RNA sequence: AAAUGGAUGGCGCUGGAGCGUCGGGCCCAUACCCGGCCGUCGCCGGCCUACGCCGCGACGAGUAGGAGGGCCGCUGCGGUGAGCCUUGAAGCCUAGGGCGCGGGCCCGGGUGGAGCCGCCGCAGGUGCAGAUCUUGGUGGUAGUAGCAAAUAUUCAAACG
RNA sequence: AGGCGGCCGCCCCCUCGCCCGUCACGCACCGCACGUUCGUGGGGAACCUGGCGCUAAACCAUUCGUAGACGACCUGCUUC
C-alpha cells in the first residue's frame, strides 16, 4: 500500500446509476416551493433543442 | 348452541434449546396466567380441529371435511401457568401459533 | 413398433417417425416443443414463417449463449433462433404424418399434434486438429423423431 | 376371519426405517444397504446429534413379538405337498407360503391341499387364471 | 393523485401520445369521457370534483402538451406536461386552470428575459462505449499487453 | 384478534418484547402512533448510535445488503425483525401478521387503542432520568414527514374531541335516565349481585 | 489511537434486561430413580433340538488392534429334497405386502425364454466408495469458444 | 389506507320485536368425539333464465434515428 501518489479520483459516486432512462421526456423531479403571496403562473414548458 | 370449550393456543414443544421432545406439547391456555390458576386444567382433554380434502369423519350427523388428533392436559409448567400435553398422535408442527380446543370433561367439577 | 403415451384410440389417430437424421438435438427438441400443443395448418405456416425468419422458435431449456430476438415476445421468452433445417425436417415429417392420416382416413382438416417427442440417435465421430497435435472428437448429434396426431372434436 | 390364530399381542419393533447408509443420497453408485463407516472423522461413527443413526443392538424386536407377521403367523415357505403336509400339527400359528418358482398348475393343488388342512397361506389368490 | 380530470376536447396529437399504434388503433379515446362532458347529469358529478378538489389538495399541477403541427419533425406526438402551479390559494389556483383549460400557454406569458432558468434533458447516446472514454481514467501505455 | 397499540408514552424494547412475544401466539397486533415510542438514555446518544448504524454498510454495494430505514414506523419493524426468528416460515409468517403505523390510519382512528402499562415511561423509567422521542430522531435523521404526520394528527385530535363531546353529551343524558325513577327493582337484585 | 461495515450472540435495555449480596419457584442431558424390550457376563434349574428349554441379578461408549457368532452373501464339489418348473428357471424393473437390529431375504405385479435352489459337509481367483485406480460409456461446460495469415467477387442461362 | 352510520316523508305489515307467572307440545335418536360461528368463507372452469350495456388494445412485420453488440428506446402509415 502506500500508494505514493494521491490522485483525485476518477467520476463521480452522485452520478453511479447510469442507466438508460425509461422516459425519454426528462420530468422534473422537484418543483419549486410555493407561498400565497406570489401571483399565480407556471413553472415548467417544453423546447426542442434547434 | 354456544362454545363449550376453553381457548388455547399451541405454543411449541418441550424442549431445551437444541433439541426437541415431540411427545409433550406447550399450550398456553387463555385466562391462565399464573401457577396456581393453572390446577383447575389438569385432567382436561385437548383437541386440534384441523381441514382435509378427504372424508374422515366423527358420526355426528353428515360427512364434513373435518379431522382431530385427540389428547388431553398432562401437568402444568412454568410460573406462566402453561400447559403441558401428550396427545394420542404428535403434532403436525403446523399448528404453531394456532388453536386448540380444551373441552371441559373429565376434570372434576 | 411402440410409442410413447398412446391416444386414447388408433382410429381418429395416426403417426410418424423419423431414425437417425442429421440435425442438432437442442435445436429439434425446441422447436417440437414450439409445435406441441397447436392445429396442423397453424403448425405449418409457421414453420413456413421460421424458415422465412418471420416467426421465431423460443430457446427455453436448452438456452446457453443463444442470442435475443424482437419475435420471442409472442411467446413470453426473451431468447430466440430460427432453425432453418430443423423446420425442413419437421415439415416433412409433418407432410409424412399427413398423408398417413390420408391414408388411414381421417378428416385431414381437423388434426392437432397430441403427443411429440425427441430423443438422441448414435451420433457419428469425426476428429479435430487441435494444438500440440492432439486429437479431439468432433461427433454428431442425430435424434429420433416421434409423433402422434389427434382429431379435434 | 379366515382362521384366527392364537393370542398375539401389540406386535411393536421399536423402530421402523430400516436405516439409511450415509450418503446413499448423495451417489447412486451406493447401495441402500447399511455398512457400517470405519473413518476417522465420520460423523456418523462419531455419533453427533442430528445426523443418521447407527444400527446396533439396542433395536432388537421382543423375542415374543419376533418375525411375526401383521396377521399373526410366522411364515415358512413351501415348494410341495409333503413340505405343505409337514405344517399339520403347527397350524394355528405357522402359515405357508408357496415358492415363486412354483407354477399355476401345482400352486392350485397346494392351496386347495391348504385349504383343506385349513393352513393358512400368504398368496392364495395369485398367479392364478 | 387525488384524482385526474382531464378537459373536453382532446386534441389528435393527445390521442397518438396515448396509442402505440396509430394506425391499428381504431380512434375510440375518450367517447365515453366526452359523453360525460355532453350529458348533463355528468356535469354535476364532474362540478362536485373540483369541490372535492378544493377541499383536500394543495399540490395542483396543470397537464399541457405541444403543437407538434407547427414543428418541422416528423414525431406528431404532444408530450404531456405536470406543471406545478405555485401561484394563491388552491381555489383561486382552481379557478385560474378551470379558466384556461383548452387555452395556448406562451412562453412570454409565463417567462421572461433575464431569467435564470435551468434546464432538464436527457445526453446524447454515445453507446456501450469503454473506460478511457466513460470515466476518462488515464490509459495504459504501448508496451501492455491485453488491453491499453 | 386484533391488537391496536398505543405509542405515545411507551418503551422501545419493552414494547418490542411484548409484541414479538405476542405476535407468535396468532394474536394480530398493531402498534400505531410509533413515532411518540419513547427511548431511554440521552437524545445525543441515541442519534450517535443511530448515526453508527448507519456508518454500519456493504463498501462493495450498499444496496445489495444493509437497508437502514429512518421512518419511526419501519424502524420499530426492524426492532421486531431482530427479535423474530425471520428467516424461518415462524417469524416471517409473525412479521406478515404484524402491521405498523406512523400517524394514526383511518380505521384505527375510529376503533379503540390499547395501552400497554408493563412498557409504559412512568412505570419502567425513574422520572428523574433523561429519554427521547422516536420521531424526533427521525425528523432529525432522514424521515421528512414530521410536518404532515402532526397536522394531521391535530386534525384527528379536532375529529376526537369533537365526537368526546357528543358522548360526554350522550353520557350526561343516560345519567340522567338512570337518576330517573321506577328501575330499582332490578337494582335490588344488582347492588346484592354487585352492581 | 488503525486501517472493508460489526458485534455482552443480535435485538435492545436505565423503578434494570447493569452492578454486588441473597430468598422462593420454574426449564432440561444419552446424568439419577422406576418400568417395558434386545444382547453379554455370572450364578443356577429340568432325564426337553441337551449345540434346546427356562429363572434371577448386574451391566452395554470407543480409533489402532484381538477374538466369538452369522438360518448374511458369491462361485464350484460330494451326499441329500420321489425339490422347482416352457401352465415359464436364471436375469432386470417396481408409488406392492412383509421379515430380521443389521449383513440381506421371501412373496405379488411387468419383460425374458432354459436352466436354478434349500440343508449338511468341502475348496476358493469369494463382497468395493475412493488408490492423479485399469477398461468402456455418458453429463455440466454447450449449441459456448471457434470455422479471421495471403485485396473479391457480381449478373444471366443450363443439367438437376 | 374511506362504505358503514344519522335525519326527514311514505311503504307489505307487526301492538307475543324484551323481562314475571299458567298450559301443552315439537326425535325423548335410549352414556359418549369433529356440535353450534362474522359463510348468501377466498379465488379458478362451465350450466339455464331477467334487465341495463360494451363493440378494443398490445406484440410481431415494415419504417425511422433523437437509439442501438443482440434485445431494448423515440417515431410514420388517410387517400387529402
Ligand atoms: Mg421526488
Ligand atoms: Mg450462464
Ligand atoms: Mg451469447
Ligand atoms: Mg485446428
Ligand atoms: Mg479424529
Ligand atoms: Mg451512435
Ligand atoms: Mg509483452
Ligand atoms: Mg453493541
Ligand atoms: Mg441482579
Ligand atoms: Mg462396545
Ligand atoms: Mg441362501
Ligand atoms: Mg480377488
Ligand atoms: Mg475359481
Ligand atoms: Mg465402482
Ligand atoms: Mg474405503
Ligand atoms: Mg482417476
Ligand atoms: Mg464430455
Ligand atoms: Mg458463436
Ligand atoms: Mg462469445
Ligand atoms: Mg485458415
Ligand atoms: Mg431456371
Ligand atoms: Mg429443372
Amino acid at each position: 500500500s502506500h500508494r505514493k501518489f494521491s490522485a483525485p479520483r476518477h467520476g463521480s459516486l452522485g452520478f453511479l446509476p447510469r442507466k438508460r432512462s425509461s422516459r425519454h421526456r426528462g420530468k422534473v423531479k422537484s418543483f419549486p416551493k410555493d407561498d400565497p403571496s406570489k401571483p399565480v403562473h407556471l413553472t415548467a414548458f417544453l423546447g426542442y433543442k434547434a | 348452541s354456544g362454545r363449550l370449550w376453553s381457548k388455547a393456543i399451541f405454543a411449541g414443544y418441550k424442549r431445551g434449546l437444541r433439541n426437541q421432545r415431540e411427545h409433550t406439547a406447550l399450550l398456553k391456555i387463555e385466562g391462565v396466567y399464573a401457577r396456581d390458576e393453572t390446577e383447575f386444567y389438569l385432567g382436561k382433554r385437548c383437541a386440534y380441529v384441523y381441514k382435509a380434502k378427504n372424508n374422515t369423519v366423527t358420526p355426528g350427523g353428515k360427512p364434513n371435511k373435518t379431522r382431530v388428533i385427540w389428547g388431553k392436559v398432562t401437568r402444568a409448567h412454568g410460573n406462566s401457568g402453561m400447559v403441558r400435553a401428550k396427545f394420542r398422535s404428535n403434532l403436525p408442527a403446523k399448528a404453531i401459533g394456532h388453536r386448540i380446543r380444551v373441552m371441559l370433561y373429565p376434570s372434576r367439577i | 413398433v411402440r410409442y410413447s403415451l398412446d391416444p386414447e384410440n388408433p382410429t381418429k389417430s395416426c403417426k410418424s417417425r423419423g431414425s437417425n437424421l442429421r440435425v442438432h438435438f437442442k435445436n429439434t427438441r425446441e422447436t417440437a416443443q414450439a409445435i406441441k400443443g397447436m392445429h396442423i395448418r397453424k403448425a405449418t405456416k409457421y414453420l413456413k414463417d421460421v424458415t422465412l425468419q418471420k416467426q421465431c422458435v423460443p430457446f427455453r431449456r436448452y438456452n446457453g449463449g443463444v442470442g435475443r430476438c424482437a419475435q420471442a415476445k409472442q411467446w413470453g421468452w426473451t431468447q430466440g433462433r430460427w432453425p432453418k433445417k430443423s423446420a425442413e425436417f419437421l415439415l416433412h415429417m409433418l407432410k409424412n404424418a399427413e398423408s398417413n392420416a390420408e391414408l388411414k382416413g381421417l378428416d385431414v382438416d381437423s388434426l392437432v399434434i397430441e403427443h411429440i417427442q425427441v430423443n438422441k440417435a448414435p451420433k457419428m465421430r469425426r476428429r479435430t486438429y487441435r494444438a500440440h497435435g492432439r486429437i479431439n472428437p468432433y461427433m454428431s448429434s442425430p435424434c429420433h423423431i416421434e409423433m402422434i396426431l389427434t382429431e379435434k372434436e | 376371519a379366515a382362521l384366527r390364530p392364537l393370542v398375539k399381542p401389540k406386535i411393536v419393533k421399536k423402530r421402523t426405517k430400516k436405516f439409511i447408509r450415509h450418503q446413499s443420497d448423495r451417489y447412486v453408485k451406493i447401495k441402500r444397504n447399511w455398512r457400517k463407516p470405519r473413518g476417522i472423522d465420520n460423523r456418523v461413527r462419531r455419533r453427533f446429534k442430528g445426523q443418521i443413526l447407527m444400527p446396533n443392538i439396542g433395536y432388537g424386536s421382543n423375542k415374543k413379538t419376533k418375525h411375526m407377521l401383521p396377521s399373526g403367523f410366522r411364515k415358512f415357505l413351501v415348494h410341495n405337498v409333503k413340505e405343505l403336509e409337514v405344517l399339520l400339527m403347527c397350524n394355528k400359528s405357522y402359515c405357508a407360503e408357496i415358492a415363486h418358482n412354483v407354477s399355476s398348475k401345482n400352486r392350485k393343488a397346494i392351496v386347495e391341499r391348504a385349504a383343506q388342512l385349513a393352513i393358512r397361506v400368504t398368496n392364495p389368490n395369485a398367479r392364478l387364471r | 393523485t387525488f384524482k385526474t380530470v382531464f378537459a373536453e376536447h382532446i386534441s389528435d396529437e393527445c390521442k397518438r401520445r396515448f396509442y402505440k399504434n396509430w394506425h391499428k388503433s381504431k380512434k375510440k379515446a375518450f367517447t365515453k369521457y366526452c359523453k360525460k362532458w355532453q350529458d348533463e347529469d355528468g356535469k354535476k358529478q364532474l362540478e362536485k370534483d373540483f369541490s372535492s378538489m378544493k377541499k383536500y389538495c394543495q399540490v395542483i399541477r396543470v397537464i399541457a402538451h405541444t403543437q407538434m403541427r407547427l414543428l418541422p419533425l416528423r414525431q406528431k406526438k404532444a408530450h404531456l406536461m405536470e406543471i406545478q402551479v405555485n401561484g394563491g390559494t388552491v381555489a383561486e389556483k382552481l379557478d385560474w386552470a378551470r379558466e384556461r383549460l383548452e387555452q395556448q400557454v406562451p412562453v412570454n406569458q409565463v417567462f421572461g428575459q433575464d431569467e435564470m432558468i435551468d434546464v432538464i434533458g436527457v445526453t446524447k447516446g454515445k453507446g456501450y462505449k469503454g473506460v478511457t472514454s466513460r470515466w476518462h481514467t488515464k490509459k495504459l501505455p504501448r508496451k501492455t499487453h491485453r488491453g491499453l | 384478534q386484533v391488537l391496536v397499540l398505543d405509542g405515545r408514552g411507551h418503551l422501545l424494547g419493552r414494547l418490542a418484547a411484548i409484541v414479538a412475544k405476542q405476535v407468535l401466539l396468532g394474536r394480530k397486533v398493531v402498534v400505531v402512533r410509533c413515532e411518540g415510542i419513547n427511548i431511554s438514555g440521552n437524545f445525543y446518544r441515541n442519534k450517535l448510535k443511530y448515526l453508527a448504524f448507519l456508518r454500519k454498510r456493504m463498501n462493495t454495494n450498499p444496496s445489495r445488503g444493509p437497508y437502514h430505514f429512518r421512518a419511526p414506523s419501519r424502524i420499530f419493524w426492524r426492532t421486531v425483525r431482530g427479535m423474530l426468528p425471520h428467516k424461518t416460515k415462524r417469524g416471517q409468517a409473525a412479521l406478515d401478521r404484524l402491521k405498523v403505523f406512523d400517524g394514526i390510519p383511518p380505521p384505527y382512528d375510529k376503533k379503540k387503542r390499547m395501552v400497554v402499562p408493563a412498557a409504559l415511561k412512568v412505570v419502567r423509567l425513574k422520572p428523574t432520568r433523561k429519554f427521547a422521542y422516536l420521531g424526533r430522531l427521525a425528523h432529525e435523521v432522514g424521515w421528512k414527514y414530521q410536518a404532515v404526520t402532526a397536522t394531521l394528527e391535530e386534525k384527528r385530535k379536532e375529529k376526537a374531541k369533537i365526537h368526546y363531546r357528543k358522548k360526554k353529551q350522550l353520557m350526561r343524558l343516560r345519567k340522567q335516565a338512570e337518576k330517573n325513577v321506577e328501575k330499582k327493582i332490578d337494582k335490588y337484585t344488582e347492588v346484592l349481585k354487585t352492581h
